[PDB]
């Protein structure tokens, strides 16, 4: 479960990169948060 | 030479 | 011998299709697979030693017309491998047992030429599950593609036998399981139709921005890969539809250059486009309502049940393209 | 054609025909009568010509440059989405109306 | 001759009784089929045959063609490895000649095990047939498969086959003890996991490859043999995406390690020099992501046909 | 900067995803922090 909650982490994160590829900081600072909350949810 | 032929 | 040389020299492509690998847009996965498998052996080959053995099958599987045989041309273009492309047309012969001769002298020819890769474009049509085809065809064909991929005095060493197929639910299950890695390419999401769209305007002048792709990417949602290369086919034709219904040019800016404008404009001259000079002409840049226009007119090209039977396979057999 | 692999060579001599006398105009009248949406049909008529006028159309190493592929049909329900792709403008020819009645 | 004489092997592929998983009584059938024969000649005299032939069938991926490897490594026989494709021509009467040749020069170096690989695909029921191929070879072949007592050196007919149910009756009758190689079990599938990473340094226990033997249940050994090959190529996905490495321990030798470590100096893989790399250690998350990703293979009505000739003629 | 600042947060949640391919949590939970706290630098 853990494993795959780190998975998930790195998912948002990945997305996230992706989305500053076009600027969009809304996105963003979305995806980076609700990885980071769920890297404390571990 | 013995050649194939093909049926329906 | 040196007759069947004569018919299979054919085959051994020499031409290089210069499709690299970032003209492949989406697709990170796919990719990942084929650089570890075709690109890596070859440039690193001291790696591979004692139980870590490239790997000798690879079968890409998906709806039509979203990737398939274009990332076999950028395998052969990128993979300084020999690239054997044969088909049905190429194994088929007249004449009792040419279709396993041939097939046996096919694979002899990649093993005297390794490292080798043989694309066997559409195998959904010599490989047909085997319950209801016809003895010699079915049986033989069949039968020495099987005895020849992995079998017993054979050595599939150096070697990959690629694959593509559009129906791969009536595929043999002995092939299912030779090919080792059924991975799967989908329709394009939305970054890689935004990707699309500016790989396919190419150099051309155009007035869109990136929130213009990002629109019609947004627009396009069921689109595979084809669909998008001939919308962009349509609206790159645009400007050539106002340069012809153009009663009245006009002057701008190297000497001389006119374009076309409404009727009565400032220095709206009336004449058409065969009265105006060679390379003189100026057309109308790339302006969004081309993009709109064709977008309106160009309908997509697969349906949503195909697609349930894609998903049945991949859920029961295969991997995932991303 | 009867003998065995014989209607395909015939599919890719076409297609080389056109290519060796190019600009060229290939016109398949009827093709919903050659290409059936491969769920039923037999193995060799069925798979083999389908599939070499499928490759043979864009594929790898084919180079369909300066050739063009007519094709009409009645049936255009009946035809199979891998080469309802290939042909990429489906223009529909409909019913005439009252200017194109006057003309005729 | 100089055209089936590309039937005999030489290469003699190094697999021994001990990596096929399981599959005892196959073994001990072979066994005495094949060992026994030789081993102690004087035994078999008066009514005490030896087997002319032997089936085996089971789905596909199970074992018969390796098993078939692992004879052919330990038999020390000769070893002819036909298929239809060195049988069958276009002249008639030469799908006569070259059957009745195959024989004779199995008798010219006995012992002979011969292994006529996917029989199916020789033998085909003769309703639908073409005349050359299908009724000559057919006919011959019976005929030369009905040699019961002058055959007791030389000749084990192995075999091989996915469609057992599609054989024809007079061929089934030919292969005397038809074998069912079926899906393996606990105890082969941990076997096959310890094999098949062989000698690679690997921090699993006894419990680890007991875990994922657990954890198959439904691969065959081909499966098995590819999840093993995809968790070894894990370290080097796991040195690609490398942004960091960092020295460890006969001067310099540098692994991958996350931003900022002991030691932890950026850079890629590339930029390290030849061997004074690290290649990171095998985990059991390598194999967990390696059985997350690879599916099965077998269909399960496949097997209900399957059972359906076993208890039918098996 | 900025053109840059967007870059280095990629840079950093990159790093993050790298570090988590080891469970170090640690360096996560920082670097995807430290960009986050720069997105709204921007
Ligand atoms: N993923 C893609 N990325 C870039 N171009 C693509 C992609 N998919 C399709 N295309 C374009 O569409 C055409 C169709 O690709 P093609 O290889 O023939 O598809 P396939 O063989 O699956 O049907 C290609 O020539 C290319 O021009
Ligand atoms: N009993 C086994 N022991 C070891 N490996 C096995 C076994 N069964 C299958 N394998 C693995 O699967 C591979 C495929 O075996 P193969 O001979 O192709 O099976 P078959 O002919 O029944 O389909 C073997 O070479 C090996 O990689
Ligand atoms: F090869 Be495509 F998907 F028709
Ligand atoms: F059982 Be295997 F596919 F020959
Ligand atoms: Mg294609
Ligand atoms: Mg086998």
């Amino acid at each position: 479960d853990r494993a795959s909650k780190i998975e998930q982490i790195q998912k948002l994160a990945k997305y996230a990169i992706s989305a500053l590829n076009y600027e969009d900081l809304p996105t963003a600072k979305d995806e980076l948060t609700k990885a980071l909350d769920l890297l404390n949810s571990i | 030479d013995e050649i194939v032929n093909k049926v329906l | 011998n040196k007759k069947l040389r004569g018919a299979l020299s054919s085959a051994i492509l020499s031409e290089k299709p210069n499709v690299k690998w970032e003209d492949v847009a989406g697709l990170e996965g796919a990719k990942e697979a084929l650089k570890e498998a075709v690109i890596l052996p070859v440039k690193f080959p001291h790696l591979f030693k004692g139980n870590r053995k490239p790997t000798s099958g690879i079968l890409l599987y998906g709806p039509p017309g979203t990737g398939k045989s274009y990332l076999a041309k950028a395998v052969a273009t990128e993979a300084n491998s020999t690239f054997f492309s044969v088909s049905s047309s190429d194994l088929v012969s007249k004449w009792m047992g040419e279709s396993e001769k041939l097939v046996k002298q096919l694979f002899a020819m990649a093993r005297e030429n390794k490292p080798s890769i043989i694309f066997i474009d559409e195998v959904d049509a010599l490989t047909g599950t085997r319950g209801e085809g016809e003895s010699e065809a079915s049986r033989r064909i069949k039968t020495e593609l099987l005895v020849q991929m992995n079998g017993v005095g054979n050595d599939s060493q150096g070697v990959l036998v690629l694959g593509a197929t559009n129906i791969p639910w009536q595929l043999d299950s002995a092939i299912r399981r030779r090919f080792e890695r059924r991975i799967y390419i989908p329709l394009p999401d939305l970054a890689a139709r935004t990707t699309m769209f500016e790989i396919n305007v190419g150099d051309t002048p155009c007035v869109l921005t990136k929130e213009d792709y990002r629109t019609l990417g947004a627009m396009t949602e069921g689109y595979s890969g084809s669909d998008i290369a001939v919308v962009v086919k349509d609206a790159l034709m645009q400007p050539i539809r106002k340069i012809q219904s153009a009663t009245h040019f006009k002057d701008v800016s190297e000497t001389r250059k006119l374009t076309p404008c409404s009727p009565g404009d400032d220095g709206a001259i009336e004449m058409s486009w065969t009265d105006i000079e060679a390379d003189e002409l100026k057309e109308p840049d790339l302006t969004i309502k081309d993009f709109l226009k064709a977008i309106k007119s160009t309908r997509p090209t697969v349906n949503e049940d195909d697609l349930l039977k894609q998903e049945q396979f991949t859920r029961d057999f295969g991997q995932e393209g991303n």
